RNA sequence: GUUUAUUAAAAACACAGCACUGUGCAAACACGAAAGUGGACGUAUACGGUGUGACGCCUGCCCGGUGCCGGAAGGUUAAU
RNA sequence: AAGCUUGAGUCUCGUAGAGGGGGGUAGAAUUCCAGGUGUAGCGGUGAAAUGCGUAGAGAUCUGGAGGAAUACCGGUGGCGAAGGCGGCCCCCUGGACGAAGACUGACGCUCAGGUGCGAAAGCGUGGGGAGCAAACAGGAUUAGAUACCCUGGUAGUCCACGCCGUAAACGAUGUCGACUUGGAGGUUGUGCCCUUGAGGCGUGGCUUCCGGAGCUAACGCGUUAAGUCGACCGCCUGGGGA
């Protein structure tokens, strides 16, 4: 889970234009906000054989919501596609 | 930041520079973020297991709130003289201040 | 309970031997004699207590 | 980092060398530098003094200051360099004087970071911090045996070496010769660590890889004549003797250690 | 409290009764849950006294 | 790659690799009537030496002889 | 195509333990380093050697140091996907579990291939050698003893790690879904109690051992099923030979 103090950074970025924040958009940049963290942890101490679990949990839960996004809208798919870290 | 208790043996002989030794220890870790609860030393303290090959220490406590990225950084100022062993932080089990 | 490292507590579980005492003439739930023996193996630690009585 | 060649043409297959880009190469600062004459293997009672010598490509010398003459002067290192004359690698100091001097290069490799010298510096590595002022169990490097002069023991790639204990106005260490030693503890150090430590996962792979390097091919004893060496060809398979060097000294288990000068500050051998 | 002396020794004592080995703590263990079932008739506490 | 200039052109020698070992630095070792050099502007991942021969399978026994490493009680024993 | 909120995932809040990761750290016994006190023994077997040993072995002790494994607790125990993982401290960190509500609005389940993970032994690149010890030696016992005993000892164990996918990886239970009968006992959430309790009772998760139905040739399984019954992916059809 993320921090209120926080939440409230992405929900106003990714919530612009409906007042109904429930779309998968916001569930992956805050998925993003938490894998950042697991992921950094690494530094200090980068090596790792159990903690990386929970990172590759969290690369099935993006994978599935830009799935849900793609069958849900392909403009707001393709415009989200293009204001992250994915796919390189 | 976090609670520690940091209390540490010393050797059993250096109960009159104690107090200079926990001046220069207190003037670094307050720079370092840390809020002082209880600041303790006793004096005619006695151990079941020797350190230092003695059954005897003076104890010195340290009880501070302070912050968790410099907790191990702290032997930089049990080094600054090293003439203490194992400061045994203690994070969060008991805490008093001043005597409440 | 209120500081774990009160050693005339500790010495109430222990034998002459300084051995830890067994559950059973106690009355001790293991949930409590597992956290008795953590405070009792700590407290060597603490050098409050031999890790034998023999040294 | 180490690498292996590809055996693609004849003679790649089995060479292998350090390579390391945190370190940079190039020409050195001028007035550190000179071409330092050869021997030849050589001496100057007209006789050869040594072997495995001769030829090679063309190379330099940076001069590092090993032995030091003052005190209290603070520094920041300004470049880390490869150097083919050392496996310890070079790093360049700059004292705010506008004054420069080489080191060994310390294995963080970190350039553009500030060090102090003389017994007022803080208890920090790299520091010019005599033994008489550091904690018992610290990591030195180039540890200068006897005080006052400079830089010997323990300077070689890979080294670190620890304090041990203390023995009144003096400090021992332990070595991975199995010695452990005794020193006046007025030595200054390198207060840290050198880098490297890869040099001897290096393969040559090659036959003529040696000869661009100074060296030249040496003949077994017992297959150049009797007159030369005390094994001497036969005759096939011929040997019929106790095995020695070309000066008589025998090759395994044969000690030859007769200095007993120094005996007190060796305290364990063999450890 | 078997041994409880200390300093001054003399003769055996070795060989007591209860605690180490049967009554009630190591040995009969083939019997198993004959150290919980049978309640009031081989485990006297309850609680208000030594637990 | 090296070679017996005019009977041998090589499987030898060298050589990547390897074991065993000496060497703590005023190193061991080498030159040699002895200084001063060479080892090295190197310092134990550095230097010396032997043999076997890169790469893959690997690599046993005998300490009686002789040498080396180590040991000091008992006995032989010189100068004095 | 479009709802619906129940499956599922997200969220509000936190705890114990050998779950994982990076560093800090200590002692018995032993050996080495440096030495003393003292003398024919040590150590061990049904009985005895070799060996260490008078050149001081063993015993005993002061100062220093190394390394494995972390005694007791330790088992009706925890954590975990399996293998497993324990020792003390700190920082970082994975996964589980529940109640009243919130949110998407079937987003889920399984899964050929695909991507991942060793208790050990071994090998590979480089270290390291106290403890123990294959191999081999010395001495015994004996028909012989290639074993046990016993004086030694390499590889390996340890480490920075890499490769492999090995096993009784056997607690023989592939992964998901759901209905049913009792008890003795412990733990962890969550909600209650006319709490005269030194505590009690609901209701989820874990969970030991008996036990009713029913299934199996039989042991037994027994609500954490081998009963009952849907979804998906592999396996089986004599042994010798393989």
């Amino acid at each position: 889970s993320l921090s209120t103090e926080a939440t409230a950074k992405i929900v106003s970025e990714f919530g612009r234009d409906a007042n109904d924040t429930g779309s998968t958009e916001v569930q992956v940049a805050l998925l993003t906000a938490q894998i950042n963290h697991l992921q950094g942890h690494f530094a200090e101490h980068k090596k790792d054989h159990h903690s990386r679990r929970g990172l590759l949990r969290m690369v099935s839960q993006r994978r599935k919501l830009l799935d849900y996004l793609k069958r849900k809208d392909v403009a707001r798919y393709t415009q989200l596609i293009e204001r992250l870290g994915l796919r390189r | 930041m976090r609670h520690y208790e940091i209390v540490f043996m010393v050797h059993p002989d250096q109960s009159e520079q104690v107090p200079g030794m926990i001046e220069r220890y207190t003037a670094a870790i307050t720079g370092a973020e840390g809020k002082i609860h209880r600041l303790e030393d006793w004096g005619r303290r006695q151990l079941a297991y020797p350190i230092n090959k003695l059954h005897k220490a003076h104890y010195v406590l340290m009880n501070v709130e302070a912050p968790q990225e410099v907790i191990d950084e702290l032997e930089t100022t049990f080094r600054f003289n090293d003439a203490v062993i194992r400061s045994m932080v203690m994070r969060t089990k008991h805490a008093v201040t001043e005597a409440s | 309970e209120i500081d774990y490292k009160d050693i005339a507590t500790l010495k109430n579980y222990i034998t002459e031997s300084g051995k830890i005492v067994p559950s059973r003439i106690t009355g001790t739930r293991a949930k409590y004699q597992r956290q008795l023996a953590r405070a009792i193996k700590r407290a060597r630690y603490l050098s409050l207590l031999p890790y034998t009585d023999r040294h | 980092a180490v690498v292996k060649c590809k055996p693609t043409s004849p003679g790649r297959r089995h060479v292998v060398k350090v390579v390391n880009p945190e370190l940079h190469k190039g020409k050195p600062f001028a007035p550190l530098l000179e071409k330092n004459s050869k021997s030849g293997g050589r001496n100057n009672n007209g006789r050869i003094t040594t072997r495995h010598i001769g030829g090679g490509h063309k190379q330099a010398y940076r001069i590092v200051d090993f032995k030091r003459n003052k005190d209290g002067i603070p520094a920041v290192v300004e470049r880390l360099e490869y150097d083919p004359n050392r496996s310890a690698n070079i790093a360049l100091v700059l004292y705010k004087d506008g004054e420069r001097r080489y080191i060994l290069a310390p294995k963080g490799l970190k350039a553009g970071d500030q060090i102090q010298s003389g017994v007022d510096a803080a208890i920090k590595p790299g520091n010019t911090l005599p033994m008489r002022n550091i904690p018992v169990g610290s990591t030195v490097h180039n540890v200068e045996m006897k005080p006052g002069k400079g830089g010997q023991l323990a300077r070689s790639a890979g080294t670190y070496v620890q304090i041990v204990a203390r023995d009144g106005a003096y400090v021992t260490l332990r070595l991975r010769s199995g010695e452990m030693r005794k020193v006046e503890a007025d030595c200054r150090a390198t207060l840290g660590e050198v880098g490297n430590a890869e040099h001897m996962l290096r393969v040559l792979g090659k036959a003529g890889a040696a000869r661009w390097r100074g060296v030249r091919p040496t003949v077994r004893g017992t297959a150049m004549n009797p007159v030369d060496h005390p094994h001497g060809g036969g005759e096939g398979r011929n040997f019929g003797k106790h095995p020695v060097t070309p000066w008589g000294v025998q090759t395994k288990g044969k000690k030859t250690r007769s200095n007993k000068r120094t005996d007190k500050f060796i305290v364990r051998r063999r450890s | 409290i078997k041994v409880r002396e200390n300093e001054p020794f003399d003769v055996a004592l070795r060989r007591f009764k209860r605690s180490c080995e049967k009554a009630g703590v190591l040995a009969e263990v083939r019997r198993r849950e004959f150290y919980e079932k049978p309640t009031t008739e081989r485990k006297r506490a309850k609680a208000s006294a030594v637990k």
